[PDB]
């Protein structure tokens, strides 16, 4: 070949840049619905007359 | 007499064999060249 391997005259290219870091874990959740209030007590029934 | 290995003649009548040029593919290289047998009339890039 008419330019041997000492006429190259390129500078040769950079290595490849560092590869991306991964994704994050799921996040967690919002805390579920506390349970219903307790009804409250109830009308002592008719006195006496 | 055969011409000698790396030498080549292509006139029958010569007094001596000449030696196989030099191949130019540019400025500054030269391939030099070989002969494949004994007795040859032509010559070819030593390399290959
Ligand atoms: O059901 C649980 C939760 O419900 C409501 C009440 O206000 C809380 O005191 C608790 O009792
Ligand atoms: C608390 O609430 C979240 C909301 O989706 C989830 O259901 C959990 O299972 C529950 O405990
Ligand atoms: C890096 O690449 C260049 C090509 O421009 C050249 O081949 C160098 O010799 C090589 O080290
Ligand atoms: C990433 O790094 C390579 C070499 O490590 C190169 O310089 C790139 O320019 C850069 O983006
Ligand atoms: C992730 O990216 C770089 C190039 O950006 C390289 O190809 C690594 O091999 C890859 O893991
Ligand atoms: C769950 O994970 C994601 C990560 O991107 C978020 O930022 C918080 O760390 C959390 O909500
Ligand atoms: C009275 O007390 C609560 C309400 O005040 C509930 O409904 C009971 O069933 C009733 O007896
Ligand atoms: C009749 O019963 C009621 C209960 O609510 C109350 O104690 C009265 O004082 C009683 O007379
Ligand atoms: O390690 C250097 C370069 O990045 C990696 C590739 O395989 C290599 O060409």
């Amino acid at each position: 070949l008419s330019k041997p391997k000492t006429a190259r005259t390129e500078q040769s290219p950079p290595p490849p840049s560092p590869s991306p870091p991964p994704p994050p874990p799921p996040s967690p959740r919002p805390p579920s619905p506390n349970p219903p209030s307790p009804r409250p007590p109830s009308p002592a029934p008719p006195s006496p007359n | 007499y055969k011409c000698p290995y790396d030498f080549f003649a292509d006139r029958p009548g010569v007094r001596q064999c000449t030696a196989c040029p030099p191949l130019d593919l540019g400025g500054g290289n030269l391939v030099e060249q070989c002969t494949e047998d004994l007795g040859s009339q032509r010559c070819k890039p030593c390399s290959l």
